[PDB]
């Protein structure tokens, strides 16, 4: 996991 | 009709763009020009001012660094939550979209940074303060280095006027950007990005009606801060390689590593 992803994944 | 619905797309990215943007190139000129009521921005332009205003907005040069650094930490989750905006960009591959923010968050923040610039300095702290260009070149190196060239491009990109309509649109086509290394599926961001870039071309041709170049400058501006953000990249490795004690953020260093 990414914090890119995390950020991305946020609703 | 197909210009009907690309104007509604020009529309819906400009009011994605006010929600995710708090301080907008109108909200931003409006006071470097000073056409505003709201309390004026504290100026900083030497050491002195600087301590002073600590509170309207390590040595020095350090100090100044890590600031640019959270700004831009929070500017890269406003870039995300645009992003997720765009029309069929959160039905990508989870991975195209971490890559396409990963290459395209420095050239939109390049991008932005102009909008909150003029010839003499830029806006911080959502336009509270006012750091003095001359006063961010007078750094000493490798920082003065660091500052400035996102001057040199604002003042040049400024010179072409765009408002912010135009901007949420240039910025879209920046983020759907086909070409970056690593992608897994080109075609569903290349067919996205050419809707992205017809939208542009009749916002601009409505927008701009006596200046035809506008758009083919607008794609060289593109081509440019590719080569903007490799320099960009560059002063920043030499930084954490020969300042000693330096703290880079992680999500700077995230999108850093494995850069192109
Ligand atoms: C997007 C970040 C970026 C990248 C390159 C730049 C090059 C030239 C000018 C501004 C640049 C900027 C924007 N830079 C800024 O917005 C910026 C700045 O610019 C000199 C100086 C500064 O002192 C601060 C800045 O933003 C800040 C947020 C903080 O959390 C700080 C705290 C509490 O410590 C700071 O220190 C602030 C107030």
């Amino acid at each position: 996991p990414s914090l890119l992803k995390k950020l991305l994944l946020a609703p | 009709p197909e210009s009907a619905d690309l104007r509604a797309l020009a529309k819906h990215l400009y009011d994605s763009y006010i929600k995710s943007f708090p301080l907008t190139k109108a909200k931003a000129r409006a006071i470097l020009t000073g056409k505003t009521t709201d309390k004026s921005p504290f100026v900083i332009y030497d050491m002195n001012s600087l301590m002073m205003g600590e509170d309207k907005i390590k040595e020095v040069a350090i100090r100044i660094f890590q600031g640019c650094q959270f700004r831009s930490v929070e500017a890269v989750q406003e870039i995300t939550e645009y992003a997720k905006s765009i029309p069929g960009f959160v039905n990508l591959d989870l991975n195209d979209q971490v890559t396409l923010l990963k290459y395209g968050v420095h050239e939109i923040i390049y991008t932005m940074l102009a909008s909150l610039m003029n010839k003499d300095g830029v806006l911080i702290s959502e336009g509270q303060g006012f750091m003095t260009r001359e006063f961010l070149k007078s750094l000493r190196k490798p920082f003065g280095d660091f500052m400035e060239p996102k001057f040199e491009f604002a003042v040049k990109f400024n010179a072409l006027e765009l408002d912010d309509s135009d901007l949420a649109i240039f910025i879209a086509v920046i983020i759907l950007s086909g070409d970056r290394p690593g992608l897994l599926n080109v075609k569903p961001i290349e067919d996205i990005q050419d809707n992205l870039l017809q939208a542009l071309e009749l916002q601009l041709k409505l927008n701009h009606p006596e200046s035809s170049q506008l758009f083919a400058k607008l794609l060289q501006k593109m081509t440019d801060l590719r080569q903007i953000v490799t320099e960009h990249v560059q002063l920043l490795q030499v930084i954490k390689k020969t300042e000693t004690d330096m703290s880079l953020h992680p999500l700077l260093q995230e999108i850093y590593k494995d850069l192109y």
